[PDB]
């Protein structure tokens, strides 16, 4: 079923930045962005967690590309491996993204890795979730391309267990 | 080894 981390970090506010440092040359910007944001909103969609970009300064999410050593002492690994990691919540460092440039990143397709469903797992964790045995969800540890997706139950619960359901 | 710690 779901999973936290063993200390059980989450956001003590409702309202979340954040800003891309940097982009991938494989994907349009303004794919980037919207697939970034779409990320973010499923799980806004079942929290009352919002997320807004910045252009500029600290953000709580910073987002950056990168590969092998990347400045943060957790190495990528070229093609394949590791797809991208996240910070569990806090200060600095906590909560950041980022995301392995040595992948080809896509949207919409079954060839590359979909920025979307990458970024939504790795956000995940940027909100306090471990993975999930569920081979149908999004916090599973192993890729899976689906053209429509979901989250699954156990996302849902795993989540609304740390910051509750939507108000709206 | 995805999600991190600090
Ligand atoms: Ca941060
Ligand atoms: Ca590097
Ligand atoms: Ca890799
Ligand atoms: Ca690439
Ligand atoms: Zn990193
Ligand atoms: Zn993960």
């Amino acid at each position: 079923m779901y999973n936290f981390f063993p200390r059980k970090p989450k956001w003590d506010k409702n309202q979340i930045t954040y800003r891309i440092i940097g982009y991938t040359p494989d994907l349009a910007p303004e794919t980037v962005d919207d697939a970034f944001a779409r990320a973010f909103q499923v799980w806004s969609d079942v929290t009352p967690l919002r997320f807004s970009r910045i252009y500029d300064g600290e953000a709580d999410i910073m987002i950056n590309f990168g590969r092998w050593e990347h400045g943060d002492g957790y190495p990528f690994d070229g093609k394949d491996g590791l797809l991208a990691h996240a910070f569990a919540p806090g200060t600095g460092v906590g909560g950041d993204s980022h995301f392995d440039d040595d992948e080809l990143w896509t949207l919409g397709k079954g060839v590359g890795y979909s920025l979307f469903l990458v970024a939504a797992h790795a956000f995940g964790h940027a909100m306090g979730l471990e993975h999930s045995q569920d081979p149908g969800a999004l916090m599973a540890p192993i890729y899976t391309y689906t053209k429509n997706f979901r989250l699954s139950q156990d996302d849902i619960k795993g989540i609304q267990e740390l910051y509750g359901a939507s108000p709206d | 080894n995805d999600a991190l710690i600090x």
